RNA sequence: AGAACCUUACCUGGUCUUGACAUCCACGGAAGUUUUCAGAGAUGAGAAUGUGCCUUCGGGAACCGUGAGACAGGUGCUGCAUGGCUGUCGUCAGCUCGUGUUGUGAAAUGUUGGGUUAAGUCCCGCAACGAGCGCAACCCUUAUCCUUUGUUGCCAGCGGUCCGGCCGGGAACUCAAAGGAGACUGCCAGUGAUAAACUGGAGGAAGGUGGGGAUGACGUCAAGUCAUCAUGGCCCUUACGACCAGGGCUACACACGUGCUACAAUGGCGCAUACAAAGAGAAGCGACCUCGCGAGAGCAAGCGGACCUCAUAAAGUGCGUCGUAGUCCGGAUUGGAGUCUGCAACUCGACUCCAUGAAGUCGGAAUCGCUAGUAAUCGUGGAUCAGAAUGCCACGGUGAAUACGU
């Protein structure tokens, strides 16, 4: 297994996004480039739009996803299935 | 066996140049001191390189370059201060760097 | 091809007994370069053989190397629309090695609970001409009596031969106009 | 070849000294086992984002002459092709073709 | 287009290296890149002279330029201002202060880069090349040496095809390790693009211009050389 | 005549140094016993193998020094060092031992791992088409 | 030659246009460094340390932010538009320069024959004469071995003594870096047209240019690089430039090229047991140390590497043990915990290690290197090197069948 080693991360980018977001409880989805960032208690009930490189994809932040990174809910690679080859695109 | 009192070390890439530069230091030490030895060969280091031979592709043909590095030690069992004074004064080489520092 | 005559290596007696005929045996007993094991397998086999008959440890090895020995070989060299086979009588260095190969080729499938036993059983057996490589002999001489029919692009070779101080008849042997 | 990876490297070495010097020893002090119930406090390790391009993990340097990436050799400060042009003409001390 | 480069295997015996200094591994790249920068920017200044080689050498606390020339006076200029300006910039590039000497001039008409500047001038200047290859060869064999090869490329006459031509005469060894032997590949521009000449010239199979050291170890240095063999 | 005759025991670029003398049949290896140098090794019957061959177990006393190589091999050189050292009991001694191979050094010399090849001679494998 | 971002070309998202980087001008700031806050970071705004260089004492360069130009910049396009460079044939054993002669000339001749070879090597010989290129050689290396050194090298003997050169000491001895020695079909014999040369003899490590490397003809193939770089033609230059970030080739329906290790018992299991070479360690590694199952942790003498360390070198050996059952071979996966390089380990990073435990029993079509230190096989170190080697380079362990014949 892999880990986060030993130091403390809160991410600089989510600290400053979250501080302005919490004050209303919630507002419209926060435009996020931070795919490096873990999910945290401070972020519970926010809606984080996560750039995947092509576009932002909405991740709804909630208690069950705190063991995880923002970049896990938001996808990257495309899988061609083998019922039959993928004919179409998905955005 | 003996314990190393002091280290004088000669480092070069040209093998004839180092053999000549130690033999002359050895001469200076017998002429300008009393307690000298004949130069210890010491093992030679060699660094290994591999590169292409064409700009692009041709995996089979390849190139290998070598660079050799020669180490002489002398090991004068006692230098007089007057020996060390002549050594550093009559220095002028480029194929060899002579080291008199200790560590 | 080949401009001049080129030589062969010579095996120098092994380090744990002092025999050339054993140092050549251990060389084909080698798997993954490991002659220093193939030595350990020869001497451990030989000693099990030595309980079976005490007059020599080499008894059943030395007679195996005579009895399963092929005396004749069949060779192959394609001609056009045909492959054919052409018999030759074989040189002693390969007579000896074929038999050494065949004793060890049979041993590694004997399934016995130690390789020293596997090799010791196939030697006790091939010494009495009852074992696994009596068949390997039998076949290799059959081919050499059967393939006496064929020649190398024969119909034109048979005039070419007759003027080169050859016979009025098909020579069943390699690399001659026949 | 391209100028953009070489430009990246030129701008990076000034940002190594400017961002990175003050963070140099900071991994051992604030994070690892010496930061057992000492430091380990978020507010000084959110400050390593400025050094994020300046990070030891992008101190890959490549050719020193051109800034050109891939196939590098640290001992000359060159690469395969650029070592070869100078070895061919003897421009590098002690370096020759190999036989033994 | 074959062969590992002909002068490159010769670099360890009776051909000198183009540079000679030593840096103890960790500083060897920093010294190699400065050794290049002195090559590149110094030759820019002497553009108007004619020069066959550039040799850069680094003792303690010093950098020594050797330069090899078509004549001794060509780099000095009027009243040494010129050669001070050369040393000025060698001192600016290098982590040390600078010395410069002009070498003794020996076979400057048969030397690798100076014979090839003479031959490249004909193609550069777009002369017919009906007689050139023969007049190049006539003058190399009239001034000295034992054999020459010239190969000329860059689309002779202005061509829109690949177009090469060549000339060998006398003796030109290729797989030889002993003596210096002079090769140059020129690069030069004209109206239609880059042109280039590959020039092997062969002066002698024994040449004393770099030779092994005067003594072996065994006769050299101290008269009483035998050890005590212990006895501290 | 000298205090100990000496053999150079060359096999495969390893040197068995072997000082032979008259004594009571003994062996010394790297200033210790057989159990020390050749601990649980076949190497102990190796070093006995040249001493049996010329029928001299009970007549040579020996002092043996050896470096480099693999252990079964170090002994294999000592098997050459013991016959190397023997030359002078009689004038033919060296002629007969040279004819059997036990003075004769392993005339095969290393081939360097070669440029452009995966070994010394091993050229790439390609089907490429 | 060591793909999270970087790298990276590709694609998208923020943001400016002299611009990442140079000179030159305009305007604020010295650059360098430290610091709060907004902003994803870029960027921007403010703060404190410093206030250098020159001076029309205004103000500028330097360097940075801003702006405009000349201009910088382009993995921009074209490899029948190129230069520089290298690959194929092939170790083919041939190819060419100078010159004459024979034909009207294109072109022959030599460069073809007999004998022989690594060889245009060498005996014989014709219109081929004269001569060069490949090969042959010098060359480096190795092997003994001659030679000098005598340590961080060695130690028949001698001392403390675990019998380690650590040390009192000792030179019988490898041994290391360096001059290099020896081997030439020259000797002798058989063969071969005298003969090159093949084989045998003998001393020596070794007889067949001693082993190994260097080593590659003129040059078609229009082979391939505009992406090392030179560079004309020739296009953008608010960009076919630049900062910053994220994402990818490491995708999955699969096939294929290659290498690894395996499919056993020649082995593996447990316990005990042995010796390497070569090189890396100046920015770095590092004994002992105390913690830790290990990895690692945090401290650190010490180092300059023939002293210390990577590193327990493994395979191989000892003993007892195992039977085709995918096991007693093989150990992949995956769950889980400890650890690491870095703001940051999710797809795409490393390491230790606990438990369970598959495929595969030598495989169709396909398919390659090798003449002997080779092939095969086993481990090591290094080059690269943030973090990652099955690979490359070299090294040492152990080390094969045969080469009749064309």
């Amino acid at each position: 297994p892999r880990s986060l080693k030993k130091g403390p991360f809160i991410d600089l980018h989510l600290l400053k996004k979250v501080e302005k977001a919490v004050e209303s409880g919630d507002k419209k989805p926060l435009r996020t480039w931070s795919r490096r960032s873990t999910i945290f208690p401070n972020m519970i009930g926010l809606t984080i739009a996560v750039h995947n490189g092509r576009q932002h994809v909405p991740v709804f932040v909630t208690d069950e996803m705190v063991g995880h990174k923002l970049g896990e809910f938001a996808p990257t690679r495309t899988y061609r299935g083998h019922a039959a080859d993928k004919k179409a695109k998905k955005k | 066996m003996q314990n190393q009192r002091i280290r004088i070390r000669l480092k070069a890439f040209d093998h004839r140049l180092i053999d000549q530069a130690t033999a002359e230091i050895v001469e200076t030490a017998k002429r300008t001191g009393a307690q000298v030895r004949g130069p210890i060969p010491l093992p030679t280091r060699k660094e290994r390189f591999t590169v292409l031979i064409s700009p692009h592709v041709n995996k089979d043909a390849r190139d290998q370059y070598e660079i050799r590095t020669h180490l002489r030690l002398v090991d004068i069992v006692e230098p007089t201060e007057k020996t060390v004074d002549a050594l550093m004064r009559l220095d002028l080489a480029a194929g060899v760097d002579v080291q008199i520092s200790l560590g | 091809p080949r401009r001049r005559v080129i030589g062969q290596r010579k095996i120098l007696p092994d380090p744990k007994f002092g025999s050339e005929l054993l140092a050549k045996f251990v060389n084909i007993l080698m798997v993954d370069g490991k002659k220093s094991t193939a030595e350990s397998i020869v001497y451990s086999a030989l000693e099990t053989l030595a309980q079976r008959s005490g007059k020599s440890e080499l008894e059943a090895f030395e007679v195996a190397l005579e009895n399963v020995r092929p005396t004749v070989e069949v060779k192959s060299r394609r001609v056009g629309g045909s492959t054919y086979q052409v018999p030759v009588e074989v040189r002693p260095v390969r007579r000896n090695a074929l038999a050494m190969r065949w004793i060890v080729e049979a041993a590694r499938k004997r399934g016995d609970k130690s390789m020293a036993l596997r090799l010791a059983n196939e030697l006790s057996d091939a010494a009495e001409n009852k074992g696994t490589a009596v068949k390997k002999r039998e076949d290799v001489h059959r081919m050499a009596e059967a393939n006496k029919a064929f020649a190398h692009y024969r119909w034109l070779s048979l005039r070419s031969f007759s003027h080169q101080a050859g016979a009025s008849s098909k020579q069943p042997a390699l690399g001659y106009l026949n | 070849a391209k100028q953009s990876m070489k430009a990246r490297e030129v701008k990076r070495v000034a940002l190594a000294d400017k961002y990175f010097a003050k963070r140099a020893e900071l991994k051992a002090i604030i994070s690892d086992v010496n930061a057992s119930d000492e430091d380990r406090w978020n507010a000084v390790l959110k400050l390593q984002t400025l050094p994020r391009d300046s990070s030891p993990s992008r101190q890959r340097n490549r050719c020193r002459q051109t800034g050109r990436p891939h196939g590098f050799l640290r001992k000359f400060g060159l690469s395969r092709i650029k070592v070869r042009e100078a070895a061919m003409r003897g421009e590098i001390p002690g370096l020759k073709k190999a036989s033994w | 287009g074959q062969k590992v480069h002909p002068n490159g295997i010769r670099l360890g015996i009776v051909k000198p290296w183009n540079s000679t200094w030593f840096a103890n591994t960790k500083e060897f790249a920093d010294n190699l890149d400065s050794d290049f920068k002195v090559r590149q920017y110094l030759t820019k200044e002497l553009a108007k002279a004619s020069v066959s080689r550039i040799v850069i050498e680094r003792p303690a606390k010093s950098i020594r330029v050797t330069i090899h020339t078509a004549r001794p006076g060509i780099v000095i200029g009027k009243k040494g201002e010129d050669v001070e300006k050369l040393r000025k910039v060698v001192a600016d590039i290098a982590g040390v202060p600078a010395q410069i000497n002009i070498a003794e001039v020996r076979k400057p008409e048969l030397d690798a880069k100076l014979v090839a500047d003479s031959i490249t001038s004909q193609l550069e200047r777009r002369v017919m090349f009906r007689r050139a290859m023969k007049r190049a060869v006539q003058n190399a064999m009239r001034l000295g040496a034992k054999g020459i090869k010239v190969e000329v490329s860059g689309r002779l006459g202005g061509a829109e095809i690949a177009r090469t031509e060549w000339y060998r005469e006398g003796r030109v060894p290729l797989h030889t390790l002993r003596a210096d032997i002079d090769y140059n590949t020129s690069e030069a521009h004209t109206t239609y693009g880059v042109i280039g000449v590959k020039v092997w010239i062969f002066k002698g199979e024994i040449l004393g211009g770099m030779a092994a050291v005067e003594q072996p170890e065994k006769p050299a240095a101290q008269p009483k050389k035998q050890q005590r063999k212990g006895r501290k | 005549a000298e205090n100990q005759y000496y053999g150079t025991g060359r096999r495969k670029s390893s040197a068995a140094r072997v000082f032979i003398k008259p004594g009571n049949g003994k062996i010394v290896i790297n200033q210790r016993s057989l159990e020390q140098y050749f601990g649980r090794e076949t190497a102990r019957m190796v070093v006995r193998q040249p001493l049996e061959l010329v029928d001299m177990v009970e007549k040579l006393d020996l002092y043996i020094t050896v470096k480099g190589g693999g252990i079964s091999g170090q002994a294999g050189a000592i098997r050459h060092g013991i016959t190397r050292a023997l030359m002078e009991y009689d004038e033919s001694l060296r002629s007969e031992l040279r004819k059997a191979g036990f003075v004769t050094r392993d005339a095969r010399q290393v081939e360097r791992k070669k440029v452009g090849l995966r070994k010394a001679r091993r050229r790439p494998q390609f089907s490429k088409r």
